[PDB]
This record gives structure tokens, sequence and C-alpha cells, in this order.
């Protein structure tokens, strides 16, 4: 999870 | 694994040919000698385990439907070290050449990507939400600049720190989407996200508040979800980011534009010099003037520009 939440 | 660098020919997820540095040993593989110490692409085969398999290939063509995020992820790579090395003249994300690592192919429908604290990793998506995520060069160089971020100013992945730590990997990823210059924008993920739907995206640098998020602090978000709001409160930062760059008048304040380069030399600079692990954005700002006071005086445009636009998103 990280380009998004 | 030890071999002759070749060059292959594949299709990426838009369907665009692009050649690809690879490996050549009995197999060809999805390593490029080129760049620092390499930059490897791996198949995690619809599972999490991480790295999974490298990438090997019978005949250096990569047409595959299967191939095309494979090719994305390993060329938007390159592009990404290219950018920070000729830019910033910053060699690879710790800045001694680290080899740089992508699994594509994780999970089943997975409609995410990230860097995480070691590796890339890309999902396929699920098809609606999301076509394969390396598809997009600013997803590839948003979660790219979290490792440059891990290295640096290791800013903390909550709240205020959290916040500026995507604002970061949006406002790089957005530069090296220009960079590249096929069909730049202040959009993050139009490329591969939505494929039923036209002309959106996952967040707007030019207008946060098209997708919800805010576009000023007394709009910031508050609350325990999303880590505290890190791909929310990115807004406040990424609409500063954007003013800097582009200007304009937001809330009745104006800033006046400096351009793309000078932005990612400002942020470049306070991200490597200034910012540490628990900086909030009273401190990003200070952290920018700063930065741009160093590289272009006090009295300068520059600087009276980054205070402008902390001001327009009510950031003092
Ligand atoms: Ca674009
Ligand atoms: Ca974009
Ligand atoms: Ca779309």
């Amino acid at each position: 999870g990280a380009i998004i939440g | 694994i030890t071999g002759t660098s070749t060059v292959g020919v594949g299709r990426g997820v838009l369907g665009d040919q692009k050649n690809i540095n690879t490996t050549y040993s009995t197999y060809y593989y999805l390593q490029d000698n080129t760049r620092g110490n390499g930059i490897f692409t791996y198949d995690a085969k619809y599972r999490t385990t991480l790295p999974g398999s490298l990438w090997a290939d019978a005949d250096n063509q990569f047409f595959a439907s299967y191939d095309a995020p494979a090719v994305d992820a390993h060329y938007y790579a390159g592009v990404t070290y290219d950018y920070y090395k000729n830019v910033h003249n910053r060699l690879s994300y710790d800045g001694n050449n680290a080899a740089i690592r992508s699994s594509v192919h994780y999970s089943q429908g997975y409609n995410n990507a990230f860097w995480n604290g070691s590796q890339m990793v890309y999902g396929d998506g699920d098809g609606q939400t999301f076509i394969p995520l390396s598809g997009g060069i600013d997803v590839v160089a948003h979660e790219l600049t979290h490792a440059v971020t891990d290295y640096t100013a290791g800013l903390i992945y909550q709240n205020e720190s959290g916040a500026i730590n995507e604002a970061i990997s949006d406002i790089f990823g957005t530069l090296v989407e220009f960079y590249a210059n096929k069909n730049p924008d202040w959009e993050i993920g139009e490329d591969v996200y939505t494929p039923g739907i036209s002309g959106d995206s996952l967040r707007s640098m030019s207008d946060p508040a098209k997708y919800g998020d805010p576009d000023h602090y007394s709009k910031r978000y508050t609350g325990t979800q999303d880590n505290g709001g890190v791909h929310i409160n990115s807004g406040i930062i990424n609409k500063a980011a954007y003013l800097i760059s582009q200007g304009g008048t937001h809330y009745g304040v104006s800033v006046v534009g400096i351009g793309r380069d000078k932005l990612g030399k400002i942020f470049y600079r306070a991200l490597t010099q200034y910012l540490t692990p628990t900086s909030n954005f009273s401190q990003l700002r200070a952290a920018a003037v700063q930065s741009a006071t160093d590289l272009y005086g006090s009295t300068s445009q520059e600087v009276a520009s980054v205070k402008q636009a902390f001001d327009a998103v009510g950031v003092k």
C-alpha cells in the first residue's frame, strides 16, 4: 500500500 | 546473474514498443547492467512471496500480454535512475548505485504498487480500478522516490511527516513524467487508473479538491485512517509545489511561478539537506525557504515564490 492508501 | 549485456524489445502495458536492457546467459533476463549496479525485474507469479524469480525469456522478445508489466517496470525504473543521475547527480536511490529490484504480477487483482524498504512491488490491478500499475511512469517514479526518502530525510510514514513523504513522491513522480516527456501532466496515475473512465486520475496536484483532497491547511484531515491521512493531506503540499512551479492565485493569494526545474532543485535540496524523520508542514516550509535561499539567494524571486505558495495553502 503506497501509490494509494 | 553473470552474462553478457544485450538489448531486447517488447511492448508495455499501454501497447507501446520499447527497447530494454537485458542479460544473456542461456536465457535473456530482465537485468540492465548499464545503470549503476543493475536494474533487476522479477516475476512474482500472482503470489505474495518476494521478490520471486528473476525474469527469464527465451528469445529476448517481450510482446506477450504477460510480459507487458515487466517491460514497463524495467524500462521506467531506468528512466527514474536517469532522472536522478542526470538532474540531481544522485546515483540510484542510496547515492551509491544500489541495485534497483522490482517485482510484477504481485498477488491477484492487486490494486496498488509500493516500495517495501527493499524493492518495488506492482500489482496487476483488477482491470476495473487499475490496469497493471507499472504502466504509469509517475507511479514507478513515485514509489522509487520513497527509496530516496528512506536513505535521506527518512520521513516517518504517519501524520504530517507521512503526508510530506507522500507529496515528495508525487512531486518527483510528476517531475520524472515531465522528464520523459510523454503526455506529462500534474495528475497522478492517470495512465493506469480506471480504464473505463476517461480523464480521471488518483490525485491531482493542480487541484487536489477534484478528488476530495485538501488544498489548504484549514481542510486537513486529522483522523486515523490512511496512517493519519498521508494520501489525503499530501494534497496541501502537492498544491504548494504546483503553485511554486506554475504560479496562480489560490484563495486570493498570488504566487509567481518559477518553473519545474527550480521546483525540483528546491525540493531535492530540502529532502536531502534539511528534512528529518519528524518534519511537519511548518518545518517543510522552512526547509524549502532555506533550500531556495541556498540556491538562489535570500532576495530572490524563488524564495519569495516559495513563501507565497505556502501562504496560499495556509502553512506558516
Ligand atoms: Ca500523464
Ligand atoms: Ca501523471
Ligand atoms: Ca481512467
